[PDB]
């Protein structure tokens, strides 16, 4: 066939012969978290063509118009030229409105995607030596990602965003020396002014887009370069990665893992509403709803303002406003997200060029403190949602405010103490299980009437009869005899009906040979690291 | 090593695939076909699953081209027929174009899964500190590029040079001064209904000796169209959307907020011209960001037990009382009246000002209570600003007094 | 190969410099120093040329900041003193700027080519044919991963699978189809001055039994600006753009541009009221892109030889003709009428139309005449049109009619 | 009246011209749409692609 004459004409040019040969056989693991930054980088994906659709009809401009467009419930309703071609987007074009909420949810999901992806490799400890770089740029990303999200649903001028906007110049105006000069740079001048919606516009689909990808492309080029991490187990050392190569059994399932993801999106960006900005109104800064918070990755910097007991500080000709506060809390946050690597090290006593993970049970300090995090993140988002939440399930508001203040300090703690216990708990099971083996669960009694449970041994017994305990080594511990093959079908056929019994008995033949054969080859996998390590 | 192109025309193809992965450090310590046997039922089993995912993901990709094409997309009011079509516009077409893309990725898993043999491929790193020539090497010849331009022995170029650079980067940045704005410039106008820019003003500071400025009410006027031979337009020449208000027309406890309305952009009552436009300067008056102020009427029980602040004495005007609607916090207008509690609340934050105590706060992140602003009827019975704000309204700023 | 440590601590570095460029297969063949002799004058005429173009960049650059920040920028008009330092802001700051840059490269140029050394170094390449067994194992692993993946023996899995995936590619296409829209819509409203959107149509098209069209001329004025305590702003209310003429206002062999007034907008003459706003609705029809027409009054002597077009017999009235003033070619405004050759030319591809052989062209790429508007006075003895285009005026489209 | 030129060019082709205007355009010339989806095209991608290419 012709396609060995383009693959030779290719290749007595480029030479790539060799190159393409070392790509395709690299080896990456097949654990079930290590695509959830998979998640991310196709909503990215999407994020970015999904607005390029948009902006063939979106007008960032705040001089106004008498609307006349196909949302006859706003006609004669002056408003804003953002205002007015987010509409037509929405009514006017086939399909927009399908457009528009499907890039709504691709924010979200990306930015959930993003959290837990970090969640992720916090605990395990991948961002450990050599691979915090890749943690000072990812943590980096998280924040842009919010950054532009907030702007991005900041354009349309309707009354729930310019709330929104109005907010964060109040906030600039209020710092210590430069807050009246920095608001007067960043929007031209007082709020709302003719300029601001423009420069959002270009820091929305060209400045911040760009470095976020040019930022993803740095992130994804040295997570290849450095192998990927992978967990403890069966022949796995320090110096070598066990999965599949990156084609052809790898490549497929990225391909199928978004195809999954584009579609789940297209599905819910159809079947829920988002953003219905259509009933909001236009903005104007004397108008105002109960509801009115940011989007949901922004409620934490809402809830932080909310909690703050309004210490404000008069000096002569001066005043520091009690927003300086939060703006403090916040980044001395961000600073401890974005610096966590040194003092862990500095606190952990060690430089070491790890590249096993470390199973969230056996490392409780971390886990605690990522627990801890969580639910100061929580309160803080909670906090920020308040008012829906009092509204909804018939809390006082006032009662919403003093648990989001005097919980920040507890819950952290209540957190801390549960999440310790209950690691060292569940590493006291492995242990457990590695000293007298698994619990069947089958009781017997003996003719003295003793009740015993046999334990099934994972190594060799001792002449007692009972188990040698085993050094526990950091890979998962099977807990009971199901995990072991012990409950897997013997019967081999379809619904309705069973197959042949020979082509039955000869798979079940070859399936047990397999079965047999991989527990082989990592056994001798595992000596050969033994030896090699002396 | 070097293998000779004899010994490859006589090696097998899987034997050369051995070579090629162990040529890049990986060797596939394991891999079985999936469906060894000849006549398997579960071969078919297989994919008869994976072709039912197929056919759901053909039909779900045509029907999506249908529903984009012929299903009903126009918008459809309250009380029209064919509503029914098109709140199902978007829900269908994303339904079914989901199911196609999500059915043709569960067939793409399902094919891998069951199809593709198993693998357990092992690769070696080579990471960690470089060997010791290639890291000793590439310091030799850093240092000897270095050394042998001689910039380490010429102090004066190199000084001059940096020099050079840091102006360079510096005329490279004076550009972007000309975002630099001086925030307290008036910009360039008299004074208009929205101020003259500046934090310290607002459209009631034209109360200052200049203008008499009335309490305009909102009555949310929609621009009316009109049509004829020539087409339809839409028109504001014969409405106002702000509008005088008389002490009868609020009862006790009550609210509404209020703008300043000078004189001259004035098109109801008695005076009203058909054909005068004054839309858009009123709508421009509305739009100040630091103008919108609750009049608020008590009940004469609460006036009773109302506390003054110092020097604000006579800004009320019998039951009316006048705050500024911008919260002193962060500045979302506060806007919600607790009638009998008379607490005016911000809904951002949860501030919480005491009406009767000078709108001093009570909760919430607020330190500091609402202007107020003093108000007296005229000559003809409407209400008007008897003065300016004597306090900065709207957030805190640095160089802000208290 | 293989160097142990022990030899590249006993290494030199100046040889391990050698080895390094030895291992990436460069070999520096020829490499000596600029200035070998130790109190060689050359040198200190060397660093003096460098610092020389240094210290320019650096007063460059300070000469840059001063005139960015201090040098007066604001717009001047002709009779305003200081003029002079406004019209020397930009290139000034340029001026300097420019200089700073330029000489701190040149600075860098003349460093590289008197003080660093010469060099010959020459690096063999790895280009062409691959070699033979890294391009035969990487096609074994290739047909390796196709075999033990059986894609290839099922073809029914396979074709479903490309009809799945041509269906997933055309409903990430169909939304593109947001964008389409046919053009020969009435763009949903009765008609307005500038048509309703299809190509058909024009201004002139209300004339078509339905309304009174006079032929206005384009006064030029600007909105009136009206200030005073409240602020300055600027007013159309008393003021149109378009206005209606009578016809003893050209002169023969003249020219006037001319667009579609409807009666209904017109606020001139003994109709005019101070207070009513048609201004926006004139320049709404003076930028319709299809209705501007050329008025020309011909001498008496020229209007003898006319030749009337095959069914426009009766446009004329006396010594005016109006023809389309939008090109046949590409559509640009023509307006270049020659009062003697009576010639109307277009000046974007340099088309002529013979205003006396009924506008048919006579150089140029235009193959077409110039569509006629017939006109007539009306009762008051303005001018109006009498008609509507016979013929589609603008450029030709692929389904027009000849 | 470079614009013009170019929309006057693009309507005369000889099947597709008027759909393919109607496509870029929005509409007929000058259309609201115009100049954002010009201006989106100047900024965003064609420096995209520039970029990548370069
Ligand atoms: C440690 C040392 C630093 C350090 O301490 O900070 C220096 C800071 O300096 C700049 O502020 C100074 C000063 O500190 C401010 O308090 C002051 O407020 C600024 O003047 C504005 O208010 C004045 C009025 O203020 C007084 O009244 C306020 C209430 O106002 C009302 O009442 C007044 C009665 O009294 C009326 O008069 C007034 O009209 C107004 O009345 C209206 O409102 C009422 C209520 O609504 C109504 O009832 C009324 O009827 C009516 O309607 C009180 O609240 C205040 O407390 C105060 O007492 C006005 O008079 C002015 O006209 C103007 O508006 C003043 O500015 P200036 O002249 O620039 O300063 C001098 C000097 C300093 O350098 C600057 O300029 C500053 C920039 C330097 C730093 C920027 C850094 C760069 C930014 C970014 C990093 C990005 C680039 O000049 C120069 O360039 C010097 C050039 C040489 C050096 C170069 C550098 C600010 O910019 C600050 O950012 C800055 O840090
Ligand atoms: C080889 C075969 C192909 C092939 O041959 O081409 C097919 C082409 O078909 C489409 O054109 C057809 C036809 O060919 C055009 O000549 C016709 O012009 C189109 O109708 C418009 O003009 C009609 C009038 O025209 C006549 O009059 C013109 C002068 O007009 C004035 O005088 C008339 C008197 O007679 C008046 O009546 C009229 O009002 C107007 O008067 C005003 O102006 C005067 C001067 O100013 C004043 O004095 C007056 O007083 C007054 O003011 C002459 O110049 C003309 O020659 C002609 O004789 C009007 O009646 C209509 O209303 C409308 O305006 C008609 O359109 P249709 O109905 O769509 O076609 C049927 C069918 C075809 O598929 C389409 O639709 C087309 C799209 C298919 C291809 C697109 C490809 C996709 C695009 C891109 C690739 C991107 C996606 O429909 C359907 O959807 C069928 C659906 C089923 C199949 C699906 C597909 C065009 O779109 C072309 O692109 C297209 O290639
Ligand atoms: C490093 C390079 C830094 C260059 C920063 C120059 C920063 C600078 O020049 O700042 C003016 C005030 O400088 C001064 O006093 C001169 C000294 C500056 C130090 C602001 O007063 P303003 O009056 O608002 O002037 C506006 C312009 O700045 C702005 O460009 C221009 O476009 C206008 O907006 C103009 O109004
Ligand atoms: C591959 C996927 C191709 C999908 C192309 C669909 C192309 C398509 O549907 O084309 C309409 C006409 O289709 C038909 O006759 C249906 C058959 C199409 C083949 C145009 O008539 P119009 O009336 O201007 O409709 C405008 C919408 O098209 C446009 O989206 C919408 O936003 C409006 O602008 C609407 O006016
Ligand atoms: C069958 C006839 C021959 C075609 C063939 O073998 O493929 C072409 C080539 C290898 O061909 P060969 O025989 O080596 O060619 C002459 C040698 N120079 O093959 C190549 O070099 C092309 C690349 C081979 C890899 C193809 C894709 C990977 C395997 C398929 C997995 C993906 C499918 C996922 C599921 C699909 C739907 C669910
Ligand atoms: C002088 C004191 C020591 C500094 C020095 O040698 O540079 C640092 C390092 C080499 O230092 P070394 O002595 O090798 O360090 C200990 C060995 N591990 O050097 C390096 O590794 C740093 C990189 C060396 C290259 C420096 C720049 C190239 C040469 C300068 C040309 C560019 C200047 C152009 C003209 C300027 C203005 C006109
Ligand atoms: C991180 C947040 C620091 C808030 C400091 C507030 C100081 C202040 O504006 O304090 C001023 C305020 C009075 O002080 C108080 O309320 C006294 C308590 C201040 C906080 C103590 C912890
Ligand atoms: C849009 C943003 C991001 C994208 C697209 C992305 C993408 C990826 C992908 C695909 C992987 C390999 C597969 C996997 O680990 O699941 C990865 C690994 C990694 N990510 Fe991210 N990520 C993002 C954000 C972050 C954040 C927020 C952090 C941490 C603060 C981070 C730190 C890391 C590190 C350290 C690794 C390598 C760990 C290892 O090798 O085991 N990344 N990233
Ligand atoms: C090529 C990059 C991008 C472009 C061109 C783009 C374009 C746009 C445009 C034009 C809008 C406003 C128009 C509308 O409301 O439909 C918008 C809104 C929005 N953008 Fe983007 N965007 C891009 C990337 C992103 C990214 C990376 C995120 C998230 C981190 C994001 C999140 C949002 C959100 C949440 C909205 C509000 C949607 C709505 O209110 O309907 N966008 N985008
Ligand atoms: C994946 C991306 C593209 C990769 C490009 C690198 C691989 C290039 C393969 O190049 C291809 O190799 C095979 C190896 O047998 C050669 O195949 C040829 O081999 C010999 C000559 O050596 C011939 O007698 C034989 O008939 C023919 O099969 C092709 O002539 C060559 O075109
Ligand atoms: S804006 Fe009112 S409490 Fe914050
Ligand atoms: S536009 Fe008139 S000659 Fe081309």
């Amino acid at each position: 066939m012709s396609l060995a004459t383009v693959g030779n004409n290719l290749d007595s040019r480029y030479t790539m012969a060799s190159g393409i040969r070392r790509q395709i056989n690299k080896v990456f693991p097949t654990h079930w978290s290590f695509m959830l930054g998979e998640i991310a980088l196709y909503s990215f994906i999407v994020l970015l063509l999904t607005g390029v659709y948009l902006t063939l009809f979106f007008d960032p401009s705040i001089t106004k118009v008498i609307y006349d467009g196909g949302y006859l419930p706003l006609n004669g309703v002056e408003m804003s030229r953002a205002y007015a071609t987010a509409l037509d987007i929405s009514f006017e074009v086939r399909g927009g409105l399908f457009i528009r909420q499907m890039h709504h949810w691709a924010a979200l999901l990306f930015v959930v995607s993003m959290l837990v992806h970090m969640l992720r490799i916090f605990f395990t400890g991948a961002f450990r030596r050599p691979r915090e770089a890749n943690w000072i740029i990812g943590v980096v990303l998280i924040i842009l990602g919010m950054a532009e999200g907030f702007m991005g649903y900041s354009l349309p001028d309707d009354l729930l965003s310019g709330v929104g906007l109005r907010i964060m110049s109040a906030i600039i105006v209020g710092l210590p020396i430069i807050g009246t000069w920095m608001h007067w740079l960043i929007f031209g001048g007082d709020f709302p002014s003719d300029l601001m919606l423009d420069r959002f516009y270009i820091a929305h689909v060209l400045i911040i887009p760009a470095i976020l990808l040019g930022l993803i492309a740095a992130h994804l080029a040295l997570v290849w370069y450095q192998k990927h991490t992978q967990f403890p187990g069966a022949g796995r050392t320090e110096n070598n990665v066990i999965g599949i190569r990156i084609m052809p059994l790898f490549a497929v399932k990225a391909v199928a893992f978004g195809l999954i993801v584009f579609g789940f999106l297209a599905l819910l960006a159809g079947v829920t509403t988002i953003n219905a900005i259509w009933n909001l109104g236009p903005y104007n800064p004397s108008q105002v709803s109960a509801g009115s918070q940011p989007d949901v990755y922004m409620l934490w910097t809402d809830g932080a303002a909310r909690v703050m007991p309004a210490w404000e500080l008069y000096l002569g000709n001066y005043t520091i406003p009690a927003v300086f506060w939060v703006a403090v809390m916040l980044g001395i946050l961000v600073v401890l997200l974005v610096t966590y690597p040194f003092i862990e090290r500095k606190f952990t006593g060690d430089d070491a060029h790890h590249n096993l993970l470390q199973r969230p049970r056996d490392v409780p300090v971390r886990t605690s403190l990522g627990v801890m995090a969580l639910v100061f993140y929580i309160l803080l988002t909670v906090s920020g949602g308040n008012d829906v939440y009092a509204m909804q399930f018939h809390v006082s508001l006032n009662a919403m405010t003093w648990i989001g203040r005097i919980g920040l300090i507890v819950g952290p703690a209540i957190a801390y103490f549960i999440t310790y216990r209950l690691c060292i708990g569940l590493q006291r099971s492995d242990r457990e299980v590695l000293e007298h083996g698994i619990e069947t669960g089958i009781i017997k009694q003996m003719p003295n009437g003793a009740f015993i449970e046999v334990h099934q041994p994972l190594g060799p017994v001792d002449d007692h009869g009972h188990p040698i305990p085993l050094p526990y080594a950091g890979a998962a511990v099977p807990k009971q005899m199901n995990q072991l093959g012990y409950a897997e079908v013997e019967t081999r056929g379809g619904f309705f009906g069973p197959d042949p019994e020979d082509i039955r008995a000869k798979a079940k033949e070859i399936e047990h040979a397999n079965h047999i054969e991989e527990a082989n080859t990592l056994r001798a996998l595992n000596e050969a690291n033994i030896e090699r390590d002396k | 090593k070097q293998y000779t192109t004899q010994e490859l025309n006589a090696m097998s193809n899987e034997d050369l695939a051995r070579l090629g992965t162990e040529l890049d450090d990986v060797t596939i310590a394991y891999r079985k076909e999936r469906f060894p046997i000849a006549n398997d039922p579960a071969e078919k089993r297989a994919a008869r699953a994976v072709t039912f995912w197929l056919v759901l993901g053909i039909i779900g990709g045509l029907g999506f081209l249908a529903t984009y094409i012929f299903w009903p997309w126009e918008y459809k009011a309250h009380g029209d027929e064919g509503l029914l079509a098109y709140t199902l516009y978007t829900p269908m077409l994303g339904i079914t174009s989901g199911l196609c893309i999500l059915s043709l990725g569960f067939a793409v898993v399902l094919y891998v899964k069951k199809f593709i043999p198993e693998e357990i491929a092992v690769q070696r790193r080579h990471d960690g500190p470089s060997e010791e020539v290639d890291r000793r090497t590439i310091v030799a010849l850093l240092n000897d590029s270095w050394q042998t331009s001689t910039l380490g022995r010429r102090k004066l170029i190199m000084g001059l040079a940096g020099g050079g650079a840091v102006l360079a980067g510096l005329t490279i940045i004076a550009p972007m001064g000309g975002m630099i704005k001086n925030p307290w410039n008036p910009k360039e106008g008299p004074m208009d209904v929205q101020g003259d820019g500046t934090l310290w003003t607002s459209g009631w500071t034209l109360v200052e000796n200049d203008v008499k400025v009335y309490l305009g009410r909102d009555t949310a006027a929609i621009a009316e169209s009109h049509t004829d031979a020539t087409g339809e337009h839409w028109s504001t020449t014969g409405v106002s959307r702000l509008v005088r208000m008389r002490p009868e027309d609020l009862a006790a406890a009550s609210m509404e907020t209020v703008f300043p309305l000078p004189a001259e952009m004035v098109n109801d009552g008695a005076e009203y011209d058909p054909a005068k436009d004054v839309y858009e300067h009123q709508m421009h008056s509305v739009h100040g960001p630091r103008n919108a102020v609750m009049l608020i009427r008590l009940r004469t029980a609460d006036a009773e037990k109302v506390i003054e602040r110092e020097g604000q004495e006579s800004f009320h005007y019998g039951d009316y009382y006048a705050y500024s609607k911008i919260c002193t916090h962060i500045g979302c207008p506060t806007s919600l009246y607790e009638a009998q509690t008379n607490r005016i609340l911000c809904p951002c934050h949860q501030s919480q000002f005491d009406a009767l105590h000078y709108g001093k706060p009570v909760f919430g992140p607020a330190a500091r209570a609402l202007p107020q602003l003093p108000i007296t009827v005229d000559e003809e019975g409407y209400l008007i600003a008897a003065g300016n704000f004597i306090e900065p309204l709207g957030p805190a700023f640095w160089e802000r007094k208290s």
